[PDB]
C-alpha cells in the first residue's frame, strides 16, 4: 500500500532557490528564473529513473522572503511588497529585462501576490504533444545525443511589482514541486554510479558491491 | 521433434521444444485504425518484410566480453525492409529474434540474451559526448570490454556496467533469456513496438538494443574446437508506414 | 453572509497537505493516453524478479564478471565447504545491490519470505553431489558436513538436476541474529576424458508474494 | 459558531482564480442583447477561411501587389520549375502572416490538415499543362520534372480547369523536416494571335475541419 | 534434407540460406541473414529440411 506508485512518487520537494533585487547595476539580478525538469534534484532523479515513461500533473508552491539591504538608509515606513510569478508554456516568449513587453502577454499565466498572506500555488497539467514523457532517449534531437524536444515543460520567472524608482530590497524564492496523478511504464534497474552532470548519463566505472573476508565468512552469532 | 518454418522465400529449422518469451505479455499488432483518422493514413508492406534475415555469426572464445546490436539500422541494408526505411518518413514494427549456438557436450558456458528499450549509453570521458559510429556499425556487432576504455567519443564499454551505469546482474528486469550449454542452446524473444508516440522516424532513433553477455566463460579441453559460433535471425512483424498517396 | 470562524492551521503551508488547486491552463485539452506495454502499479512487481547475486565478493575481483561465479574445483574434496552466507537483504553486502535489496533500502521496515535459486554451469558430462543446508536465526553456522546433515538440508545431484530452489520464511530487519545457508561437497565432481576440470555455480534471489514494506525514507546510496 | 479551519492558500491573489465577486452596481438593469449578424463562438472559424498567400516574397517587391502573383512566362520552357515551397504554417515567411498563420502563432502546439487552392488568371484563349507535386516530410525536394512525376502529383490542364485543390494531411510544428510542394512546366503556354503573352497564378490557403491548438501564449508580432 | 554425422558430444550452429532465381549468391554471413534462412543447431536437431517451390528448366 505504501509501495504503490502514487505513494512512492507523489511527494513535495524543494527544487530551486533563487535571489533577486529591486535595484541593481547588473539587471540580470532583478529577476529570477527556472527551467522545469527533474534532472537537477538528485533524489527525485533516481526514483524517477526506475521507469522509462512517465505521465503526471505538476503542483508548485512558492515561499518568498524579503530583506532591506544593509547598505545605509534607515527610518523607512514601507507598505508590504508585491511579486509577480509568471509561467511560460512551451513555445512562449522569454523576457530578457524586467521592463520587457513579455511580462504582459495575455497567454503567459501569471500570479500577483503580496507578503503576509498564504503562500501562492499554481497547478499545471500534462503538457506534451506526445503521449508520455521519457526519462531515457536513445536518439538525436534532429544534433544532441539523448535529448528530445517532447520533454519541454516550460519555465518560471519571478520579479517585483513596484512602480518607478523603487527602494532597495532583496528577495529569495523557494519553489516546491509535486507530481500528481502519476503513471509509469517499463521498469529499469537502479542507478549504480554517481551522476556527473544534468544532461547525460555519463559515469565513471564503479564496483559491483563491497568486499568481505572470504566466500565462507559468516559473522559470529550473538 | 524438429519443426521447419517458412516465411516468404526463407526457411529455417528449430526444435519444437523451444521456449518463447513474449516481452511484456503483448504480441505485436497494428495501431488499429483511428488514432489520427483524417489525414494520417498508413500502409503496410507485408511483402518481404515478413521473412527471416540472418546476420553473420559471432565467435565465442575463452575471453569474450560480449556483443550488442541496435534496432533498427541493424537492418538498413537488408533488402526490402531497408528500402522502406529510405522511402518512408515514418514507420513502426515488432520483431521475432532467434539466437542459436553450436556446441558439443564437452563444452561449457552460460549466456544472457537481453532486449533493452532506450539503451542510452555513456561516454568514456565524463565531460564528453558519444559519436554516432561508436554507438553502432549496422549489421556488425559492437564489443564490450573487460576493463574501462579511453579515447574520445567512445562509449564507456566496461562490461560490468553495460555502458548504462547500472549493475549488470540486474538486467533481468528486461525481457531476457538464459542459454546454459548444459541444458539448451537456443532462445526466442518476441518484441512489440514500444514508444511514447505511435509512429516515428527510423534513422535518428534506436528503439531497442539486443545484448549477448557471457556470465560463465567458455571452457573446453584437450582437442575440442577452440570457439563456439552464435547465430542471430530476425523476422519483422506488422510493419507499417505513412501512406504516400 | 454565512457566519464563519477560522481555526488554527489557517494560512499555513503543510508540505504533505492534499487540497484542490487552481489550474493555470484551463483552456487546454490534453493528449489522450496511449496503451504502452509494460505498465506498473506497485514496486513489489520489481522485487519479485530474479537477479544475480555477487556471492564471490572478495578482494581483487569486485570489478569483474568473476564476482558472480561460485568456483567448483576438481579432484576429491568430499567434505569441504563450497560457500556460505547470512540471509540479510538490505543490510548485507552480498544482497545489498540486487533488485530486491535496492527496493528494501527505501523503507524502514519490511518483512516476508525469500526465494533462492542455484544453477550449475558445468559440462553435461559432470556428475556429483552437493549438500545445501539452512540454519534458522539464532543458530550458529554448521562447522562440518555431518552437523549440516543433522539439520535442515537438501542433497542436490547435478547429474540429475541442473538447478535447486529454496524458500526462506522468517525475514525481517533491525552478531547478526539472522539465518544462514551453507554448501558442502558430498562427493566431489567426476568427469570423463576430454572435459574441462573446474566449473561454476550461480545464485539468483527474489521475493515471494507475501512481501510488505513500511515508512518510506531516503536511500543511502546517492 | 460553526468551527472552521483556514487552509494554505488563504488570502492570496491568484491571477487565474475563479471566484464569485461582489457587484458594485447591483441596482442597475442592463441593456438586453441585440441579434447582431455575424457572431463567433470559436477562433477556428477564422482559420477555416481562405486568404491569399504571398508566394513571390523576393527582393524588390515586398511592398507591392506583385508579391501575390506567380509569374507564368511565354515561349517554350517545358521542363522548368515554376515555384516551390515548404509547407510550414506559423514558421515559414510565406505562410506566416495569413489568417491561418496569425492564429497559429497564439498557440504553442497545433496540428491538423491544410487546404491549398491554385487559380489560373490568364486569358480564356490560353492552354497548357502544369505538374503539381507533393513530397512528404523527411523527403528531399525533386530536382527534375521526371522525378516529380515519379512521386505524388496531379497534372493540371488550364484549358479545361481554372483551379486545382490539394489537401495535405500531416501538419505539426517544432533543415526543416517538413513536406514541400513544387510546380513544373509540362508543356508550355500556347495562345492565338492577339492575346497577352505572360500570365499569373494565385495561391489560397485554409485549414480543414480537424484542426487543434493548445497552450495559449503571447504572439511575437507587436 | 541435410544430416549431421558427428559425435553426440558436438554442438554448434549453421546458417542455411536460400536465394531465388534472378538473385546473386550472398557474399557474407550477414547478407545471408538478411534473406530467407534457417538457423540450425546440431546439438538439438540432427537434420534439417527445405522445400523449394519454383523449379523449371531451359
Amino acid at each position: 500500500s505504501e509501495s504503490s506508485i502514487e505513494n512512492f512518487l507523489c511527494r513535495s520537494a524543494c527544487v530551486y532557490m533563487g535571489e533577486y533585487h529591486t535595484t541593481n547595476t547588473d539587471t540580470s539580478k532583478l529577476f529570477a528564473s527556472w527551467t522545469i525538469n527533474a534532472r537537477r534534484m538528485v533524489q527525485m532523479r533516481r526514483k524517477l529513473e526506475l521507469f522509462t515513461y512517465v505521465r503526471f500533473d505538476m503542483e508548485v508552491t512558492f515561499v518568498i522572503t524579503s530583506k532591506q539591504d544593509q547598505g545605509t538608509q534607515l527610518g523607512q515606513d514601507m507598505p508590504p511588497l508585491t511579486h509577480q510569478i509568471m509561467y511560460i508554456p512551451p513555445g512562449g516568449p522569454i523576457p530578457k529585462s524586467v521592463t520587457d513587453y513579455t511580462w504582459q502577454t495575455s497567454t503567459n499565466p501569471s500570479i500577483f501576490w503580496t507578503e503576509g498572506n498564504a503562500p501562492p500555488r499554481m497547478s499545471i497539467p500534462f503538457i506534451s504533444i506526445g503521449n508520455a514523457y521519457s526519462n531515457f532517449y536513445d536518439g538525436w534531437s534532429h544534433g544532441v545525443y539523448g535529448y528530445n524536444t517532447l520533454n519541454h515543460m516550460g519555465q518560471i520567472y519571478v520579479r517585483h511589482v513596484n512602480g518607478s524608482s523603487p527602494l532597495p530590497m532583496t528577495s529569495t524564492v523557494r519553489m516546491y514541486f509535486k507530481p500528481k496523478h502519476v503513471k509509469v511504464w517499463v521498469p529499469r534497474p537502479p542507478r549504480l554510479c554517481q551522476y556527473k552532470n544534468a544532461s547525460t548519463v555519463n559515469f565513471t566505472p564503479t564496483n559491483i558491491t563491497e568486499k568481505r573476508q572470504s566466500i565462507n565468512y559468516i559473522p559470529e552469532t550473538v | 521433434r524438429v519443426r521447419s518454418i517458412t516465411l516468404g522465400n526463407s526457411t529455417i529449422t528449430t526444435q519444437e521444444s523451444a521456449n518463447v518469451v513474449v516481452a511484456y505479455g503483448r504480441w505485436p499488432e497494428y495501431l488499429k485504425d483511428n488514432e489520427a483518422t483524417a489525414e494520417d493514413q498508413p500502409t503496410q508492406p507485408d511483402v518481404a518484410t515478413c521473412r527471416f534475415y540472418t546476420l553473420e555469426s559471432v565467435t565465442w572464445e575463452r575471453d569474450s566480453p560480449g556483443w550488442w546490436w541496435k534496432f533498427p539500422d541493424a537492418l538498413k541494408d537488408m533488402g526490402l525492409f531497408g528500402q522502406n526505411m529510405y522511402y518512408h518518413y515514418l514507420g513502426r514494427a515488432g520483431y521475432t529474434i532467434h539466437v542459436q549456438c553450436n556446441a558439443s557436450k564437452f563444452h561449457q558456458g552460460c549466456l544472457m540474451v537481453v532486449c533493452v528499450p532506450e539503451a542510452e549509453m555513456g561516454c568514456s570521458q565524463v565531460d564528453g559526448t558519444v559519436n554516432e559510429h561508436s554507438l553502432s556499425e549496422g549489421e556488425t556487432a559492437k564489443k564490450f570490454a573487460s576493463t574501462s576504455t579511453n579515447g574520445t567519443n567512445t562509449v564507456q564499454s566496461i562490461v560490468t556496467n553495460a555502458g548504462m551505469g547500472v549493475g549488470v546482474g540486474n538486467l533481468t528486469i528486461f525481457p531476457h533469456q538464459w542459454i546454459n550449454l548444459r541444458t539448451n542452446n537456443c532462445a526466442t524473444i518476441v518484441m512489440p513496438y514500444i514508444n511514447n508516440v505511435p509512429m516515428d522516424n527510423m534513422f535518428r532513433h534506436h528503439n531497442f538494443t539486443l545484448m549477448i553477455i557471457p556470465f560463465v566463460p567458455l571452457d573446453y579441453s584437450s582437442d575440442s574446437s577452440t570457439y563456439v559460433p552464435i547465430t542471430v535471425t530476425v523476422a519483422p512483424m506488422c510493419a507499417e508506414y505513412n501512406g504516400l498517396r | 453572509g454565512l457566519p464563519v470562524m477560522n481555526t488554527p492551521g489557517s494560512n499555513q503551508f503543510l508540505t504533505s497537505d492534499d487540497f484542490q488547486s487552481p489550474s493555470a491552463m484551463p483552456q487546454f485539452d490534453v493528449t489522450p493516453e496511449l496503451n504502452i506495454p509494460g505498465e506498473v502499479q506497485n514496486l513489489m512487481e520489481i522485487a519479485e524478479v530474479d537477479s544475480v547475486v555477487p556471492v564471490n565478493n572478495v578482494e581483487g575481483k569486485l570489478d569483474t564478471m568473476e564476482i558472480y561465479r561460485i568456483p567448483v574445483q576438481s579432484g576429491n574434496h568430499q567434505s569441504s565447504q563450497v560457500f556460505g552466507f547470512q540471509v540479510q537483504p538490505g543490510l548485507d553486502n552480498v544482497f545489498k545491490h540486487t533488485l530486491l535489496g535496492e527496493i528494501l533500502n527505501y523503507y524502514a521496515h519490511w518483512s516476508g519470505s525469500i526465494k533462492l535459486t542455484f544453477v550449475f554451469c558445468g559440462s553435461a558430462m559432470a556428475t556429483g553431489k552437493f549438500l545445501l543446508a539452512y540454519a534458522p536465526p539464532g543458530a550458529n553456522a554448521p562447522k562440518s558436513r555431518k552437523d549440516a546433515m543433522l539439520g535442515t538440508h537438501i542433497i542436490w545431484d547435478v547429474g540429475l538436476q541442473s538447478s535447486c530452489v529454496l524458500c526462506i520464511p522468517w525475514i525481517s530487519q533491525t552478531y547478526t541474529s539472522a539465518g544462514n545457508v551453507t554448501c558442502w561437497y558430498q562427493t566431489g565432481i567426476v568427469v570423463p576424458a576430454g572435459t574441462p576440470t573446474s566449473c561454476s555455480i550461480m545464485c539468483f534471489v527474489s521475493a515471494c508474494n507475501d512481501f510488505s514494506v513500511r515508512l518510506l525514507k531516503d536511500t543511502p546510496f546517492i
